[PDB]
């Protein structure tokens, strides 16, 4: 009763508004002869039963839908950068402790951290020379950086109140890890594992569209070099479909960031 | 009368009960004196100097500045606040010619520079005249906000408390650099202070109020030492140590407890 | 004597060459049950005095003699209270006392340890900031708790670094008359330092002073004849407060023009 | 007075050396294995040191234009691109954020298109324009507006809230307003915004024109990877240091400039 009249008309009413206009304008825009895209209407009404209603519809070797598909270039950011998350913030905490090892591997850890994840496709899949660990690893390259890079420098920024109030106890060993110093850290984990998901899911859905597959990458990009009939419509879907199925793993390290976050 | 406040109060409309800040407090300020409020956390002091100068809604009455309603904020009230109110990305001179040029379009950039220099230099402000707002120490920060507020020649100037994150070896200092400057321009001074021994050498009335759901000038204990002071003598007058007991009193056995 | 910091000298050996020394002579004879404070011109060193009690800091020259043994670490049986909150802010209140408590009651009995806990919460205050997380409370409210860290531990001393730096003059106020509570009963033998005189003629037995400068010596160690069960109602009408009051503020004085001194002889 | 030098000469400057040895060594001593296809670090510096090292940009084919053209040729697009967005991104942020009626709204469907793949817009943007090269500068322009049209409308929002207050007691409201207090507080905002949405802009620039060939480093890494050949497996490896070593000069020219102008706390 507080929120259907009050709370409503600042959260779902001017949103659908402001993309309502936006659909028309771009239904507008379709007017111009020479405007390539199809309007709203045909994107989604030209494909509306073979791809949004029914997914699920495996009818060869590579025909599927917005499914089967999405969770196939997701099952990978699974089984990959889950080793990038275990692998990644044990080496990211060995490393840090002690401020000489992150002295000599602090430019090298950082360099190739701004090398872009497809760009480790190449050698990647020169030495594993299959499709699917091939494109597991680049998610796992391509996110322990922005993970290994936050953890570490989390340790390191430990306010000096928590080290005296521990100095002044007897505490050092496993019992001054565990209430410290790595509880002291899951802020600053959640900060770049936010940054890993998401700069990962970029690497699975362009490293995919190289490696062909099964999956978005296969499906976003295996239509439009086959020029046909409406050939566009089934790519802004995806485009759709991605963006906030990616959307959905940004809030939800978000979501279990604010429930385990030091506050 | 330099200002009049008179039958107001204010109540916060709450799901959980309405709640008032502030109950028809009255009190009445002369030109050219002191005025100092007193009291614990959520007394609602510092509610009451955002009243006046327009921050918030005068409820169930109004002020009567110069006998005139408070309109809106201006550089007439000019109010240094907590925080220090420094931008960081100015230097001190464009920090203080900030305020000068802005309720002041009618006279050439001539007089801009040289108006700073009177009212910068005279606070001890001119080696600094080009120091940015992040090498500057806490306790000396706060003599360029005193700096920015006369230097528009306010009519009252309200201090919210200024002093009250500073140390004690500057804290004793920055008195000496109100009262001089204060008396030249005789400007009537509200401020907050916690700190009892700053109330009984700067102020001219103390009014301290009372805490609780409501709140009310609980007394208006005035100062009656001599108009220059020393901080050398006053505590060794014996009108100070019973005076000064009073507040100790009359602040911490009844009105507020806040514990 | 319960401690015995003779020939405390500490020097600091500068990159640049400067070599800055700090202290060069301090003696004290801090007694059983009895509270001392450290009143300085925030120039002359206390915090780093206080340090070298604590065991944070080890002395260049010489070394303290507490109950007629040397300090070599910092040890749980000499809790301190930094001034920066030293909360955790990832616990809540009760388990923030549990933290110490555990460190020194390794052992005994859990049970018994979460009694102790919540007997020691309610004394300093609290009894209802229990289970509330250490990010929301109020700025005088985070201190008491950290007090009631270092009471929870039962130490033989307990340092107070000035903890009353972030608190306006009112709950400092409230909250120096609940050390008195506190202290009346309990065996305290505290070394507090501040800069403010009223909490030094107030809770302190035997008030020591520092001489700014690079030759801080003990200045002098001035004693307070006041009653035990003190009051900040009743103490205040004493004759002699206002007398010695004046006292700290007269010497303090002598400082400043000193530190004006100080700065002549480099900057004049 | 030389010890200055020498004084992080054996804290920030020899133990990276010692890293990288470590690292060559261990990367040496992997390729003995048979079961390694990759090159060892001798390899990968001798086998391309002769075309690849020595004359960098270097003209011989329609195509390959040596290593340093390739290099500077993709941020030319990263120029003449994500400078409109620098532009035609801060202006329609601040013109959206300081109006909280339009943020509310265009805020929530303008947070999916900041998440949408680099990569993504590439089959749109290519079948729009028409064109290989006027589609890897769109790609790279909507792409990196939304991390910095997204991060400025917290900056003109997030503005202290004392500093507000200095303006109403000043009577300091309209234009004056915007640039003496709204403005310069929202520059640290930006710039760590564009901080972001220049790392994007590069990551966006080397793998859209793989797809679409042309010239400029991957274009040239996918070039040679296919062309199965004894010094083919270097190239890859080689170049990859340069995208890194590059990227980082992008990521960190940014920080030097916006460490200069920012507002210093």
């Amino acid at each position: 009763q507080k929120a259907i009249n009050n709370f409503l008309w600042k959260k779902v009413v001017p949103p659908l508004v402001a993309l309502g206009i936006f659909l028309v304008i771009w239904q507008l825009l379709c007017l111009n002869p020479n405007f390539k895209l199809p309007g709203p209407i045909e994107t989604f009404s030209e494909t509306w039963d073979p791809f949004i209603i029914n997914p699920f519809f495996d009818n060869g070797e590579s025909d599927k839908g917005l499914g089967w598909q999405i969770l196939s270039s997701l099952g990978r950011v699974g089984l990959g950068f889950s080793l990038a998350a275990i692998a990644g913030i044990i080496l990211g905490i060995l490393i840090g402790v002690n401020p000489l090892v992150y002295n000599a591997v602090d430019p090298i850890f950082q360099v190739l951290r701004t090398v872009p994840p497809l760009a480790w496709l190449p050698i990647s899949l020169a030495a594993f020379q299959q499709a699917n660990p091939s494109a597991i690893f680049v998610i796992f390259i391509t996110s322990i950086w922005p993970i290994l890079l936050n953890t570490t420098v989390g340790v390191q920024q430990i306010p000096q109140d928590y080290i005296n109030v521990a100095k002044v106890l007897r505490l050092k060993g496993v019992k001054y890890f565990f209430k410290i110093v790595f509880p002291a850290t899951v802020p600053y984990i959640f900060t770049g594992l936010r940054i890993g998901i998401g700069l990962s899911w970029l690497a699975i859905v362009a490293a995919e569209m190289l490696v062909g597959g099964v999956g978005i990458g296969s499906f976003i990009w295996d239509a439009y070099n086959t020029t046909t009939e409406t050939n566009l419509s089934e790519i802004i879907l995806a485009l759709i479909y991605v963006g906030l199925v990616g959307l959905l793993l940004d809030r939800l390290v978000g979501f279990v960031a604010s429930k385990v976050v030091a506050d | 009368n330099f200002l009049v406040v008179e039958g107001v109060s204010k109540i916060y409309p709450t799901p959980e009960g309405p709640y008032t800040v502030l109950d028809g407090i009255d009190l009445k300020v002369r030109e050219g004196e002191f005025v100092c409020l007193i009291g614990h956390s959520g007394c609602g002091k510092s509610t009451l100097l955002n009243m006046i100068s327009g921050f918030n809604t005068p409820s169930e009455g109004v002020v009567l500045l110069q006998d005139k309603p408070i309109t809106e904020p201006g550089p007439d009230r000019m109010m240094v606040f907590q925080n220090y109110c420094l931008l960081p990305w100015l230097n001190v001179f464009e920090n203080v010619y900030l305020a000068v040029d802005a309720v002041f379009p009618n006279k050439p950039q001539a007089e801009k520079r040289a108006i700073v220099r009177e009212h910068l230099a005279m606070v001890g402000l001119t080696e600094a005249a080009e120091k940015k707002p992040s090498q500057i120490s806490g306790g000396m920060k706060q003599r360029v906000a005193i700096a920015r507020a006369l230097s528009i020649r306010p009519q009252v100037l309200i201090l919210d408390e200024p002093f009250g994150a500073l140390d004690a070896i500057t804290k004793e200092e920055l008195q000496e650099e109100l009262l001089q400057i204060w008396s030249d321009h005789q400007v009537t001074v509200l401020m907050i202070t916690h700190d009892i021994d700053e109330a009984l050498f700067l102020a001219d009335r103390v009014v301290m109020m009372t805490n609780g759901p409501a709140a009310q000038i609980g007394e208006i204990l005035d100062i009656p030492f001599d108009r220059p002071r020393n901080r050398r003598r006053i505590m060794e007058d014996p009108k100070y140590y019973d005076l000064r007991n009073y507040a100790l009193d009359f602040l911490f056995n009844r009105f507020a407890h806040n514990e | 004597t319960f401690v015995e910091i003779d020939h405390v000298d500490r020097i600091f050996d500068l990159p640049n060459g400067g070599r800055y020394i700090a202290l060069k002579n301090i003696e004290l004879k801090i007694k059983q049950g009895e509270f001392v404070s450290l009143i300085g011109h925030s120039g002359c060193g206390k915090s780093t005095l206080l340090n070298i009690i604590a065991g944070l800091d080890r002395a260049s020259i010489g070394g303290v003699t507490l109950e007629g043994r040397e300090i070599r670490e910092p040890s749980p049986d000499r809790m301190v209270v930094f001034q920066n909150y030293s909360l955790l802010p990832w616990l809540t209140v009760r388990e923030n006392v549990a933290l110490a408590v555990d460190e020194v009651y390794q052992g005994k009995s859990k049970g018994e340890r979460r009694a102790i806990i919540e007997e020691h919460i309610d004394m300093v205050g609290l009894r209802l900031a229990a289970n509330k997380r250490p990010s929301e409370l109020s700025g005088g409210m985070k201190q008491r708790v950290a007090i009631a860290r270092a009471l929870a531990t039962r130490p033989k001393l307990l340092l107070l670094d000035e903890p009353f730096g972030a608190l306006d003059a009112l709950t400092r106020g409230s909250l120096q008359e609940q050390l008195m509570k506190i202290c009346n009963e309990h065996q305290i033998t505290c070394v507090m330092v501040t800069h403010d005189v009223d909490e030094a003629l107030l809770l302190s037995d035997r008030v020591v002073m520092l001489t700014n400068g690079p030759e801080a010596h003990i200045g002098q160690i001035l004693e307070v004849p006041i009653s035990r069960p003190r009051q900040r109602l009743e103490v205040v009408k004493h004759p002699s407060y206002y007398n010695l009051r004046n006292e700290i503020i007269y010497f303090l004085n002598q400082q400043k023009l000193a530190k004006k001194r100080q700065t002549q002889q480099a900057s004049a």
